[PDB]
């Protein structure tokens, strides 16, 4: 006999149909967009400017960032009147 | 409304310095043996004992110490091309005068494979350095 | 414990059929293969079974998580069931606590 053609792995771009109903949620995600461009991206034809936060996400982000984590100076400044206290 | 970017390969040689080998290297040969860390290779030729001992992938004497029940503690020496018998010969003959008496032994043909009863590890290193392997 | 009185036809199996003949043939894929493609892969069977094992309660807990929603009512709920008691039986009981 001859065996069969061996099982192999398609290294072609891949997009599931976008309006298919029957389509899992974890293929249809904004992530995964990145994830193909990170394997391929330009036989993957995913926009490359996509791949930044948005202007809208960069000032959420900049918000959390001043908010939860101060400055270096702002932290040293914040050791200081522990240690006063302490002495 | 999508932010502009710039390509250029001058910055990529650095991330050559981030992947990982996926193979061990061969140690890079130095004026002086042993090395600080204690680290020496085998000879040129290969004595002429009929049996012989491959060094492990990271080129260590392949000599382990085991315990069983918890109380017993045995020492597995590994990889061994020939007679083994022969090497048990040498090893037995060798161990003897420390001990006292005769060590007792298990003798492994299929596996390659010698036990000795006690925790010898570090005496049999000594060992194998010397004849070479 | 009455037995047949009548011989039964010979079975003739030829093992070198297609089948038995290409047994295991891509077995090795991921070693011989450069790897890529991984032999769970070459696993055909149920959906929820596939290149996993587990013992029963196992076995029922995942199918009920992955096929669970496209079940039909009969067989969901026989699935409950069967999940509640083995959940009971392996918890609760047994000679070595």
């Amino acid at each position: 006999y001859r065996a069969r053609p061996p099982p192999r792995r398609s290294q072609e771009p891949r997009w599931p149909d976008p309006d298919d109903p029957l389509t899992p949620r974890w293929q249809l995600s904004p992530r995964y967009a990145a994830k193909q461009f990170a394997r391929h991206g330009a036989a993957s034809g995913v926009a490359a400017g996509s791949l930044w936060p948005s202007q809208e996400q960069l000032r959420e982000l900049e918000a959390e960032e001043r908010e939860w984590y101060p400055s270096l100076a702002a932290m040293q400044e914040s050791l200081r009147v522990q240690q006063l206290a302490e002495e | 409304e999508y932010p502009s970017f710039v390509e250029s390969v001058d910055e990529y040689h650095f991330v050559e310095r981030l992947l990982p080998p996926a193979s061990i290297p061969r140690p890079p040969k130095h004026e002086h043996y042993p090395t600080p860390s204690g680290w020496q290779p085998p000879r040129d030729p290969a004595p002429s004992l009929p049996y012989f001992v491959r060094r492990s992938r990271m080129h260590n004497i392949p000599v382990y110490r085991d315990i069983t029940h918890g109380n017993r503690q045995m020492t597995v020496i590994r990889k061994v091309e020939g007679d083994i018998w022969a090497l048990q010969k040498d090893v037995e003959d060798f161990l003897s005068p420390l001990l006292g008496k005769t060590p007792v032994t298990q003798v492994n043909e299929v596996t390659g494979t010698l036990r000795v009863k006690g925790y010898f590890d570090q005496q049999l290193k000594a060992w194998l350095l010397e004849k070479g392997f | 414990f009455h037995v047949r009185v009548t011989l039964p036809p010979r079975k003739v199996v030829d093992r070198w059929n297609e089948k038995r003949a290409m047994f295991g043939v891509y077995d090795n894929i991921g070693i011989l293969g450069n790897f890529e493609k991984h032999p769970k892969e070459l696993i055909k069977g149920p959906i929820w079974l596939r290149g996993w094992k587990g013992n029963e309660l196992q076995r029922c807990i995942r199918k009920k998580r992955m096929v669970g929603n496209r079940m039909f009512i009969d067989d969901l709920h026989n699935l409950n069931k069967r999940i509640s008691y083995l959940y009971k039986h392996f918890n609760r009981h047994g000679k070595y606590r």
